[PDB]
């Protein structure tokens, strides 16, 4: 994010960071619940990549995070990849995630709900701060 | 689901 | 990448008003926010927009795309879930 | 009051989704813009709201009114400029 | 404005402070070119109101600015004081406004103009910081 | 008009 500001630590509860074996931070996911992960279907995750819930600084030795193994990708097959159209996989993971203060469930909204223009909404993540 | 236990801050 | 939790606040735009940047590049289940002086960048990609209605937080976006250069002047593209809603909830059921 | 004046960027939403907070006090040449974690306040009355348009700043809206309070949760009215241009053109015109 | 962020001086040249006789800054207009101030016509401008160009801190003994004097309060006869309708008025001066690189006139729309819901746009002010 | 000669920065 570009002109962000740092969030208080632990209050993005389903803010999860995808990482591979390298243990590069690639995109970013929200869980749904303890055992489902949502994320962009272009971030091109696999089973060996790392779903890791309750971080604030990847920079830290001392954080009580957990690195939780991919067990299925459920890339939407509508997902229309020259368009960009309906962008999204789940992931489903092999170890449930544990719920905590830092690690909970963002809310999914219905199909028929409405999101007027101009209302403001909050965006998080660990994307580049600067171009 | 959608309550933090720790208040975003805006 | 900065080692440090992020967040902004922004607008929700239309579609309409979208294409007056985007274009036909613009389809149904994507929803458009920001060209506020804050953008989102490589590297958030999968990442939440949420919007808070009746005292909680509902993921209304999934970080897609935008400007090539993370432009705060131009608005960033992002998955809407609306649209995309049913699937998870068709994919949950089944697995 | 500050001593120093300040600026603060935000969002023009619809009548419509504006009477979602205000209702039928929403007239026709009212605009509004906020409730984005900025307000208006008691002070800033008659003082301008400006977008840019073909790189230009255009007077949009005159600070009008909104929360009694200053809520940087509900959106600030404000009296819409494209209603009221006729008008301004017509007086300069006569006097 | 709550939240704001000062200006950077001379950046907002169209913007004019309200004072009365008193030196109380009550509400703010906008030059629209050098003998004409807009307003709200809530702001119950009268002719022994001083119209303050070029200011940034109110607080200053040091500053550049001009005190003009209110010679016609053309209050718009649509306004509807109890439904604060159509809340515009305009100030003639009785002096003109000297142009320079702090006192400047803002742009004006045509009636046709369109301005999409979504947009950032920017306002300024010398209002309540905190309520 | 519109065009302020010292920049707002924003
Ligand atoms: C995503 O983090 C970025 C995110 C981004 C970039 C610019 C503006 C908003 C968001 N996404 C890309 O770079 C994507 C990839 C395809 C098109 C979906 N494309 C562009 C250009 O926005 C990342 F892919 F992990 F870096
Ligand atoms: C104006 O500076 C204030 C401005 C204001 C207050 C709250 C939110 C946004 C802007 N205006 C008022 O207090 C007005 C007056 C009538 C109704 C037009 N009313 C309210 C409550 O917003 C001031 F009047 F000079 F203080």
């Amino acid at each position: 994010i570009v002109n962000g500001e740092e969030a208080v630590p632990g209050s993005w509860p389903w803010q999860v960071s995808l990482q591979d074996k390298t243990g590069f931070h690639f995109c970013g996911g929200s869980l749904i619940n303890e055992n489902w992960v949502v994320t962009a279907a272009h971030c091109g995750v696999t089973t060996s990549d790392v779903v890791v819930a309750g971080e604030f600084d990847q920079g830290s030795s001392s954080e009580k995070i957990q690195k939780l193994k991919i067990a299925k990708v459920f890339k939407n097959s509508k997902y229309n990849s020259l368009t960009i159209n309906n962008d999204i996989t789940l992931l489903k993971l092999s170890t449930a995630a544990s719920f905590s203060q830092t690690v909970s469930a963002v809310c999914l909204p219905s199909a028929s709900d409405d999101f007027a223009a101009g209302t403001t909404c909050v965006t998080t993540g660990w994307g580049l701060t600067r171009y | 689901c959608g309550v933090p236990a720790i208040q975003p801050v805006l | 990448t900065p080692d440090r939790l992020q967040q902004a606040s922004l607008p929700l735009l239309s579609n309409t008003n979208c294409k007056k940047y985007w274009g036909t590049k613009i389809k149904d289940a994507m929803i458009c926010a920001g060209a506020s002086g804050v953008s989102s960048c490589m590297g958030d990609s999968g990442g939440p927009l949420v919007c808070k209605k009746n005292g909680a937080w509902t993921l209304v976006g999934i970080v897609s795309w935008g400007s090539s250069t993370c432009s705060t002047s131009t608005p960033g593209v992002y998955a809407r879930v609306t649209a995309l809603v049913n699937w998870v909830q068709q994919t949950l059921a089944a697995n």
